């Protein structure tokens, strides 16, 4: 399910 | 700035298992060797979030925003410290917040994602 915070 | 950045991937690696104290010290590592780099105190930000820490995860998106203020050429990443914001504030329902902060993201850096997440908020503030 939920969208994880994007790392870069 | 070579070592910084292997240590930060190492880190990317364990948030993405949620690992999030070794992500939280290669971040650290990242830092120490290269302090002006903002995209390290963002992906701090990131584990804070994903820890419910909503509160510690804006304070480091601020400190991103005044490191990238300084190197002048990061607006995209000002860009997603501010989306992050926004972000924080739509997962505590705090609508009117995550739209304001969407708003100062999109001035810097248009994107689709933070633009869609954006209007989900709009629509749910118009509807309550
Ligand atoms: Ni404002």
């Amino acid at each position: 399910g939920p969208t994880i915070e994007e790392v870069d | 700035g070579k070592q910084a950045l292997k240590e930060k991937e190492l880190g990317n690696d364990a948030y993405k298992k949620k690992d999030f104290d070794t992500a939280l010290k290669h971040y650290d590592k990242a830092k120490e060797l290269d302090p002006t780099n903002m995209t390290y105190i963002t992906n701090q930000a990131a584990v804070y979030f994903e820890k419910g820490d909503y509160n510690k995860c804006r304070e480091l998106c601020e400190k991103a925003i005044e490191v990238g203020r300084e190197n002048r050429e990061d607006y995209r990443q000002i860009a997603k410290a501010y989306a992050r914001i926004g972000n924080s504030y739509f997962k505590e329902e705090k609508y009117k917040d995550a739209i304001h902060f969407y708003n100062k993201s999109l001035a810097e850096h248009r994107t689709p994602d933070v633009l869609k997440k954006c209007q989900q908020a709009e629509k749910i503030l118009k509807e309550q």
